[PDB]
């Protein structure tokens, strides 16, 4: 119906390529071949009233947009594709774009997929704490504790039983502890506190980064520097702080050097792997920072304010529990930004 | 299992792979070694004597035609085209041989139609197995026993 | 490790800082933690029932409950030594969860060793979505495997169609054989039908194995030759 | 209840096995259940076991004995090669026959006290 | 309305918050454009990779905290984004990559294409030990003059004559050029090899496609060895 | 679990079928029944395996090179092909259920009619339709599929498949019926295809094919028998090609914007 | 073919076909590649015909083959 509109452009685009190709052809020809013959023609020609019109219209048109102009100032997708000729076969880039077109429309024809687990959706589509069931927790493997040979008997009250040489964590308690922990994250988020997500096991970064992003929080995936909280001025004083309003938008006010050296202590610490982060947990105690952590059957519950009994070895179980806590924080953040609007 | 058109045949291998004076004695040549089940697709026939070797025969024409074009080009055969074509031909032959000779024929005894034309009108999209169950309960085994050749009691 | 006190009392230690004036400003978490108190009992809890088999834990059968003679022909007239030992530890030891289905599972794979070779995916989709009617073995959403047999056997014993577990198990096994035979034929026929319509395949399973064996047998040839030359020289000594 | 769910879980479905993962005797049939993970789960070291499998493992098939041990490792071997033996047998299309001419074990035959 | 002071970067509590924040920004681009194919000219080994130095990145990537392995990780992601097919790249990727290019591009190059002079002669200078040579190469028939004298007169050693001929022997053009060599300083060996070096540098103008063969033969490398005062 | 996709304006489809091609009963057989039949069989074949998380189009590509997964390939190919056929013959792809739109006049685009002339030596669309009807009657003795496909060289050509033959992957096009006799020219095509598949270095023995379908016509008995009857499949193919939804067919041709 | 000498005490050699070890019966004679190759006979691939397949009580498969040789 409107294809001609594009066709009109393509016509010009083709013409432009032709003009450029033969501009380069004349760039090779020696001047001795063209210049003297060209000048001789003018010596044998007489300008007419009309010819003179362009003799000065082009002089100004070239003395305005080429010489007396500012060289600088004080179809959008894939705009660098070089289309191939209508007779030539598709280029490699065009075949890639031709496949992308198929992928959007045709590639998903025939059936839809239901009741299938996709790992990425645990991070990007976490459920709300009220909709979590024992089945959902069990599907994520949260019930699978450590070997009975590695039992830390202080977790006895969380154990549902032993099966296949491991302790089975009681998911009914996990759900109740998870809901309590989630409410704490939501409260701190809605109050404007700093939430730090700590996890140093391989693969946890993706979950940790998204959890921080959707709660406007912070994360550490590589290493907890011993002293980050107790020796904060020697470790974190150099890094930059900023002032923000109630909408979490940077105020842009420059900060006095006094305000940029003061310790910035987290209001809540979430630890995915507490058994390998004793340093951080002890610093949190010393610094009176409430903490949440996943407590496996070999982990000491009393070292954290709000324990969540659950498997800490599986990325699915960890990311499932982290996702729930992250969405709870998001709802708190959304409720704080909403009360500011109204 | 047949998805589209086809037939499931109850066949009887003919124990006359000699090829000498074949099809000259309606009893000495009508002898069955063992019974088998065979599937044919679209317009395929259950006999196997008039259509075996077809691919091997066409394969040998293709190689000869390619070998004659190579001679025109002037090439020194190949390292493994004579050993690959040979293997392809040696397998094509060894897979069509009979117990004694290479004349293996089959005598149709029964045939069940798998085409959706037969069962789609009355049994529906989901009723092929119901059709095949009622087909089994509708076979007159007298006609099949009649077609059965006489056993080859060489044993 | 000692039961820690300082992690769960952050609110009380913080309140002392605020009341005295050592801390001027209330922390953001302070109100949240006050409204949601931490659990601070950290106690060991007794248990009186095995959740898997419903066995009662902590019950002693008194001699008055054993009036009849035993398998030896003797009456029980006094508590035995085991009855007189305190058994508090059993109340606190995590119960061993057991299931009858585990016994059948071990049997099935002992009778059908090659069923183990069929890969199983342990990653769950959603246990809560499983709507299965075990009146039939096939189910939409799950593969046909040994578990299909076990669940069918349990349904038969649960509906009381069969009394002995062995009889229900055998009945389920035959249903499993029928379904396995229909699938073995659908695959053979599908391959045959495709080749008859001009389908071409690069590498078959048999061919794949030959290629992999050649890669290994080539490295083995080199090492054998090398080690059959070091031996010859070393032995020359 | 949680106990009922656990009994039907996919981990419960795998029969207990402590047979040596490294066996050097004569092998006649599979001894361990092959576990398979999808490519998406493999990218996240998720196998449906208790703990993440080390990222070094690039195969999508393994066999295991214990979910966890006193050594804080999973006892597993990253191999699934008995499935290819079964599929190669299927490709050879040779039915298995009884050399004693016994009844087919997969059919419910009416046997007598012979 | 109420205002509070918060850490600027989500990675504030990490060891190197500045490096981790930059890595996260690049990782987002590599995730958003995971599908985009990479250059097939990478096999052709395109000679473009002007990334900032480890020391220059330390100004923006944590200073002392910056570790060499962290710089290596930055380059692996900058190159991967850079090697996306130029036709299928977008502005977002280029905008992010611009900040990591060496600012030497502010200025221009100091190399002007060499060309034959008004008489068709390629002029090059060569140096060996204390000797220097200025040669004039023109298309001819293999005539050579050294300081106005015949080659056999000026250079008595046949090995010195063979050294002069080697560059022409590599391009198999011994009878295709006339050479007017002028040399001064050092001795026969220094002058003969200085002429050898100068002929190789003058032959590249006639056919720049043969530079790689001249470099591989070793005639375009200036011999650095000189008499060293004993220390 | 693979579920049958919901189709636009499904209430109309279950009442008045597809005008000018199929009736209500005919459409219930081809889609509401056969698509359910295929998806259920696919779910039973793939449940518990890695293939359960992949769409049918990806399943067929993954399994195209595996001889013993042909059953899964056939089911995936049929499911994808059937929704390609039901999509370009559908009155309207947009859901005018609440808009009660009864004016859908879709006509071949200029890019389609330009590629037809280029690829068919100046033949018109009407002539190409006659060639398509002829090819279906003489090349597909039984079940199969009729496709108008585009290759990597921008050329539109006609491909016919027997039973469930994919248009995307030439080794599995199933365009030659080997039950009957073949000419030396057909054997040459098969022999050349086998050589191409043997040049691939991949351990999966797979080749690269960039062919994509533009129009799909279901030639199975599930689509025409009830409404046309045995022997009248050429009248069915004529009606399908005359009442195609060109909003879908035009979108399948890559433009490059 | 695994061994270059028939299984000791048995009139049949051993072959490795499709992940199974079978007993190969030769038509009359053993191909000359055996003596030539020697203990490296396993380095080459031959074509076999699978006569029958049986199942023993130990759970093994008794596969009998035949060394089809180009003729
Ligand atoms: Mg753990």
């Amino acid at each position: 119906p409107n294809n001609n509109d594009e066709v009109m452009l393509l016509q010009q685009k083709l013409l432009y390529d032709e003009i450029r190709s033969e501009l380069k052809s004349l760039s090779q020809v020696p001047e001795d071949e063209i210049l003297p013959e060209l000048k001789k023609s003018l010596e044998q020609d007489k300008l007419s009233d009309k010819e003179q019109q362009l003799e000065a219209e082009l002089s100004d048109f070239f003395r305005n947009y080429a010489l007396l102009n500012k060289l600088f100032d004080s179809t959008k997708p894939y705009p660098n594709l070089i289309p191939s000729a209508n007779d030539k076969p598709y280029s490699s880039q065009e075949l890639f774009l031709r496949q992308l077109n198929h992928s959007m429309r045709t590639a998903k024809l025939g059936a839809t997929i239901s009741k299938v687990y996709y790992p990425h959706k645990d991070i990007f589509y976490p459920p709300l704490p009220e909709n979590i069931t024992v089945e959902s927790l069990m599907s994520a493997g949260v019930h699978l504790g450590q070997s009975t040979s590695l039992w830390r008997s202080s977790t006895q009250s969380y154990i549902y039983g032993e099966y296949k040489g491991i302790h089975i964590i009681d998911l009914n308690q996990t759900l109740s502890y998870l809901k309590r922990a989630a409410k704490v994250v939501e409260g701190v988020s809605e109050s404007g506190g700093i939430i730090l997500f700590l996890g140093t096991r391989q693969g946890q970064k993706r979950g940790l980064e998204e959890a921080a992003k959707k709660t406007h929080g912070y994360y550490v995936s590589t290493r907890w520097i011993p002293g980050t909280l107790t020796n904060s001025t020697e470790i974190s004083g150099i890094w930059e702080k900023q002032e923000i309003d109630s909408n979490d938008n940077p105020t842009e006010r420059a900060l006095s050097p006094n305000e940029t050296s003061k310790q910035v202590k987290p209001d809540l610490l979430v630890v995915l792997n507490p058994t390998e982060n004793r340093n951080a947990l002890l610093e949190a105690i010393k610094s009176r920072v409430p903490t949440i952590a996943i407590i496996d059957t070999d982990s000491e519950p009393s070292l954290v304010t709000y324990p969540i009994p659950g498997n800490d070895d599986s990325l699915r179980s960890v990311n499932f529990l982290l996702g729930v806590l992250a969405r709870a924080g998001q709802r708190g953040l959304q409720n704080r930004l909403a009360r500011n609007n109204e | 299992a047949i998805s589209g058109d086809g037939f499931t045949w109850l066949v009887a291998r003919r124990q006359l792979d000699k090829r000498a004076m074949r099809n000259d004695m309606p009893n000495r040549d009508i002898e069955y070694d063992k019974l088998f089940i065979l599937n044919t697709y679209n317009a395929g026939t259950p006999f196997n004597f008039s259509t075996s070797g077809v691919m091997n025969e066409l394969n040998n024409q293709y190689t000869n035609m390619e070998k004659q074009r190579a001679k025109e080009a002037g090439n020194l055969e190949d390292s493994e085209m004579t050993a690959k074509q040979a293997k392809t031909k040696f397998i094509y032959e060894t897979q069509q041989k009979g117990f004694s000779g290479k004349e293996v024929s089959y005598i149709p005894l029964l045939a069940i139609d798998a085409s959706p034309k037969t069962w789609l009108t009355d049994y529906g999209v989901f009723g092929k197995r119901e059709y095949l169950e009622r087909v089994w309960d509708s076979i007159e085994w007298k006609i099949v026993e009649s077609r059965l050749p006489q056993r080859t009691k060489i044993q | 490790m000692k039961i820690q006190t300082n992690a769960v009392n952050v609110l009380q230690r913080t309140s002392a800082y605020l009341k005295s004036g050592l801390l001027k400003e209330t922390p953001a978490w302070y109100n949240v933690v006050a409204s949601i108190p931490p659990s601070t009992k950290f106690t060991r809890e007794p248990r009186f029932k095995n959740p898997s088999n419903g066995h009662i834990i902590g019950k002693l059968v008194d001699v008055t409950e054993q009036p009849h003679a035993n398998n030896k022909g003797l009456y029980k007239t006094r508590p035995n030594s085991s009855d007189k030992r305190v058994g508090v530890k059993r109340l606190y030891r995590p119960p061993k969860l057991t299931y009858v289905e585990d016994r059948l599972r071990s049997l099935f794979y002992k009778q059908h060793p090659w069923e183990l070779s069929r890969p199983k995916i342990l990653v769950e989709n959603e246990i809560g979505d499983e709507n299965y009617d075990w009146s039939h073995m096939l189910q939409i959403g799950r593969p046909l495997d040994g578990e299909s047999v076990i669940q069918r056997t349990m349904y038969l014993i649960k509906t009381k169609q069969y009394g002995d577990m062995v009889e229900a198990y055998d009945h389920a096994r035959y249903e499993f054989y029928a379904l396995r035979m229909q699938e073995e034929t659908e695959q053979q026929v599908a391959l045959e039908e495709a080749e008859m319509f001009g389908s071409l395949f690069g590498v078959s399973a048999i061919e794949h194995g030959i290629q992999k064996e050649q890669e290994v047998l080539d490295v083995w040839e080199k090492k054998v030759v090398e080690e059959t030359e070091l031996m010859a020289a070393r032995t020359s000594n | 209840t949680l106990a009922e769910l656990l009994g039907r879980s996919r981990i419960a479905q795998v029969a207990n096995n402590h047979k040596p993962l490294t066996y050097t005797g004569k092998k006649f049939h599979p001894t361990h259940q092959i576990i398979e993970t999808k490519p998406s789960t493999l990218y996240r070291q998720e196998w449906g076991l208790k703990s993440a499998i080390p990222s070094k493992i690039k195969s999508r098939y393994l066999v295991y004995n214990d979910l966890d041990t006193l050594e804080r490792i999973t006892t597993f071997e990253p191999r699934g090669g008995t499935q290819w033996n079964r599929l190669r047998f299927q490709e050879m299309g040779v039915p298995i026959v009884s050399n004693i001419g016994r009844q087919n074990p997969f059919f419910k035959y009416i046997s007598r006290p012979e | 309305l109420p205002r509070r002071i918060v850490p600027k970067l989500a990675t504030f509590y990490s060891a190197n918050p500045n490096h981790e924040d930059r890595i996260n920004r690049l990782e987002r681009l590599l995730r958003k454009y995971i599908k985009l194919p990479s250059q097939n000219n990478n096999e052709a080994q395109q000679t473009k990779a002007p990334w900032i130095s480890f020391d220059e990145y330390a100004l923006i990537g944590g200073g002392t905290k910056l570790k060499p392995t962290q710089y290596t990780q930055l380059l692996y992601m900058l190159n991967k984004l850079h090697n996306i097919d130029p036709q299928l790249t977008n502005d977002e990727i280029t905008s992010e990559l611009s900040q990591y290019y060496k600012k030497s591009s502010m200025l221009s190059n100091n190399i002007k294409i060499k060309t034959l002079d008004e008489f068709g002669r390629s002029i090059a200078v060569g140096k060996r030990k204390s000797s220097t040579a200025k040669v004039f190469v023109v298309r001819g028939t293999g005539e050579i003059l050294v300081n106005g004298r015949q080659l056999n007169d000026y250079f008595l050693k046949m090995k010195d004559r063979e050294s002069i001929m080697y560059p022409l022997q590599v391009i198999e053009s011994v009878g295709k050029y006339n050479i007017f060599a002028t040399t001064s300083g050092g001795g026969p060996t220094g002058q003969a090899e200085s002429i050898m070096h100068a002929i190789a540098k003058a032959l590249v103008v006639f056919n720049p496609l043969l530079k790689s063969r001249l470099h591989k033969a070793g005639v375009l490398t200036r011999d650095y060895r000189h008499v060293e005062r004993k220390k | 679990i693979h579920v049958v996709p919901k189709l636009p304006n499904s209430k109309a489809l279950l009442q008045n079928g597809v005008p000018n091609i199929l009736s209500s009963s005919g459409f219930k057989t081809v889609w509401f029944d056969y698509q359910r039949y295929l998806c259920d069989k696919l779910t039973l074949a793939t449940a518990g395996q890695s293939l359960e998380s992949y769409y049918p189009f990806h399943i067929l590509l993954k399994t195209a090179g595996n001889p013993l997964q042909s059953n899964i390939f056939n089911l995936a190919s049929s499911i994808h092909n059937n929704h390609l056929f039901v999509e370009n013959i559908l009155p309207s792809a947009v859901e005018h259920g609440t808009n009660s739109n009864a004016v859908v006049k879709t006509e071949p685009s200029r890019l389609f009619l330009s590629k037809i002339k280029d690829s068919f030596n100046g033949s018109d669309w009407e002539v190409v339709k006659e060639e398509m009807i002829y090819r279906a009657e003489n090349e597909v003795l039984g079940q199969g599929w009729l496709f108008l496909v585009e290759n990597n060289e921008k050329k539109l050509f006609i491909l016919t498949s027997n039973n469930n033959g994919t248009p995307y992957y030439f080794p599995r096009n199933q365009s030659f019926d080997l039950n009957s006799a073949i000419s030396i020219d057909e054997f040459a095509t098969l022999k050349q295809m086998k050589e191409l598949i043997g040049k691939s270095t991949k351990l999966n023995g797979k080749v690269q094919d960039w062919t994509m379908p533009i129009i799909c016509v279901n030639l199975w008995d599930h689509a025409y028998l009830h409404d046309y009857g045995v022997g009248n499949r050429s009248k069915y193919v004529k009606n399908v090609l005359d009442n195609l939804n060109w909003s879908v067919v035009n979108n399948r041709i890559f433009s490059g914007i | 073919i695994l061994n270059v000498v028939k299984e000791n005490n048995d009139n049949k050699w051993l072959a490795a076909i499709g992940g199974f070890v079978a007993d190969v019966v030769f038509f009359q004679s053993p191909p000359s590649s055996f003596n030539s190759m020697g203990d490296f006979i396993r380095m080459k691939t031959f074509l076999f015909e699978i006569l029958e397949a049986s199942m023993e009580k130990n759970g093994s498969v008794s596969m009998h083959a035949r060394l089809l040789e180009p003729q």
